């Protein structure tokens, strides 16, 4: 077992000549060993031996069903029912075979990444809670879309969080930020996915199609995992410990309206504490794709029959449409801001 | 804190920190934290359980 | 303003006889301040000066409000407020005088303490879950009763959290630990409380009753603090980390006869990891007050009526009362081991 230096020296010393005898003396090893080694392939410092038998291990499988289907992880209430059995030895041995079964303590350190310019964004919601707003108690939501790379943040309130809500705010962030980046980073969202199918995650179809037509690339972190989206969960702090803490309000447009300037007074323009630059230089130097000149129409489509008389009742509302409407189908394109328009086989009707 | 079986007694100040126990061969315990030097903590030849240590810690406050 | 030392050894020096001039020169001092202080009552080494005007005092009421009434704790925000109201100074100050009225951060330094030998006890419920016991789901409870010098423990399991049961279950632990305590440590449950009437505590009359009746002084720790009787909430997790962690049982009596058995073998018997010692040693040590002959009845009392014919119903049940106890009032005293009994005037009925 000649290290790997000893074999080298052996070998060297032996080709340049040096008699063999003397060689072993100096470097105190035997003179049949030397001379074998002279005739091998490399330094020969390693030997394989397979396992062996233990004290317990006639006990392991009686330990392994108890972890396994009684919960018990007790190293001495283990050993207190195997010694009874026969075991004698100390617990040790125990608690090294049981390592291996115990729960993975959650780490601390944490990595810390840098995305490239332009390459990343990471979105979340924040339930804020149920407020009576106008008499009407809603729940509000905060919407936090945080760049990666400039660390901007566009932030917006809304009453829902459904796919609509998501890819509107979505829209709105996009246009913010004067482009799309090249990922997106969520949670797991069903308005995003619909589980994971053995490890790999299933796209909710309408929101791939509205990625694919934006072009920006889907993600999502992990299951109960908020760490790797970080950003944007501490912009939500940042945000519900600085803007929404005593400001009041009455109405979602002017709440909406103080978050924009406070936004781009304060929250994108102050330098970030790792960074060290005002964001909106960042973002001078962010290169987002272009958008699209005609956005992804996200508006509630209902299909519904005009009566006899020619009312046409949506929710509750009313209208009255021309007799030549009456007792047809139509379309009821219902925008997120109110905007209700009527269609009929592609032409708009002049509802009244 | 712990030192060969023998549980000490500090001071709210050095409560989660790391101290640095310095034994010379004599057989004497000094406690050295951040440097300095903090109150011996008066070592005897005959072991005390750490109930007699907050007892007489106890007794030391009142 | 000479300190102490300096007064003192003018007047020393000035007393013995040595000249006053040379004095002063040796001191470095005045002649007309060492003269004159020659002349008074103790050294003079403190200046009184009361509070003065700042920069933010005009600010200070509607910071006051905004703290008070919008619960706005943020120095940034309200520093970017009032720098428009007014303010041109630093944030140091806004931070100084905001410090005190932020919420105290809890601290994590524990005293500990060592009671007298035979001085204390504590005592808590533990609420394991809903389990189908014999087919029926019901709630069960472990109750712990820790000594508070010799670190003894007992326990038991029971169905119901109800004064009775508390009261019987520290009868058991008084019989256990063969004396009773000079003091028994609660937390603020109502069957020993009643709420705190403006600071202090407002004991449960039975309870009171009960606690004077054997002797022992009942204490509660606090409001929403558990470290105050942190020995018995800790034996708690040692319990149920410990034997109710895979211990299968189909009978509450079972379960009980198994803990009693686990804590006479193992839980009273292995050494304490700060005492040291074996908790039966110190039990041995320990000095209880005796027990009274005949223990506080804690049984179910009610009264009923007999019917007509002389069939008398308790719950799902029935007897066969003699005609002479039809149509009166009887005394149905329940033992919690459900040993019903009947009584009638004083007389006790040889029920059917
Ligand atoms: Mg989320
Ligand atoms: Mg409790």
């Amino acid at each position: 077992m000649i290290t790997r230096g000893e074999f080298f020296m052996i070998k060297e010393m032996y080709e340049r000549g040096m008699s063999i005898s003397d060689i072993a003396r100096e470097l105190g090893i035997d003179r049949k060993t030397v001379r074998k080694y002279i005739h091998s392939p490399n330094p020969p410092s390693k030997s394989k031996r397979k396992q062996r038998k233990s004290k317990l291990d006639p006990f392991k499988p009686y330990l392994q069903k108890r972890m396994l289907e009684d919960g018990v992880f007790n190293s001495e209430k283990l050993f207190f029912e195997i010694r009874q059995q026969g075991y004698t030895g100390g617990k040790t041995i125990l608690k090294d075979y049981m390592k291996p079964f115990r729960e993975t303590a959650k780490k601390k350190y944490t990595v810390r990444y840098e995305t490239l310019p332009g390459e990343q964004m990471q979105v979340d919601w924040k339930e804020v809670g149920e407020v009576v707003i106008e008499g009407k108690k809603v729940k509000l939501s905060l919407f936090v879309a945080t760049l990666g790379y400039s660390r901007m943040k566009y932030a917006v309130f809304t009453t829902s969080q459904d796919q609509e809500h998501l890819m509107e705010c979505l829209i709105q962030s996009f246009k913010y930020f004067g482009g799309v980046p090249k990922k997106v980073l969520f949670d797991n969202m069903k308005t995003v996915t619909d589980g994971r199918e053995q490890g790999v995650v299933k796209w909710n179809q309408r929101f791939s199609e509205f990625a694919s037509y934006y072009g920006f690339i889907p993600k999502v972190c992990r299951p109960y995992r908020a760490q790797t989206k970080g950003k944007v969960e501490r912009a939500i702090q940042y945000i519900m410990d600085h803007f929404y803490v005593g400001t009041a309000f009455e109405s979602i447009e002017e709440l909406n309206f103080l978050l924009h300037r406070w936004l781009d007074q304060v929250a994108n323009r102050k330098p970030n504490a790792t960074t060290g630059i005002s964001p909106q230089e960042r973002w001078a130097e962010e290169s987002l794709k272009p958008l699209p000149l005609k956005d992804y129409d996200t508006s509630y489509l209902s299909y519904r029959k005009v009566h006899w008389d020619g009312s046409f009742s949506y929710k509750g509302e009313q209208w009255l449409l021309s007799a030549e409407y009456a007792g047809k189908e139509i379309l009821v394109k219902e925008r997120l801001n109110g905007d209700i328009r009527l269609y009929f086989r592609g032409e708009e009707i002049s509802h009244v | 804190f712990s030192y060969k079986g023998e549980q000490w007694l500090l001071s709210a100040e050095y409560a989660g920190k790391e101290i640095l126990v310095k034994e010379r061969l004599n057989g004497d315990i000094r406690l050295y934290f951040r440097g300095e030097e903090i109150s011996h903590v008066d070592q005897q030849k005959k072991v005390i359980s750490f109930a007699e240590k907050i007892k007489k810690k106890q007794t030391e406050m009142a």
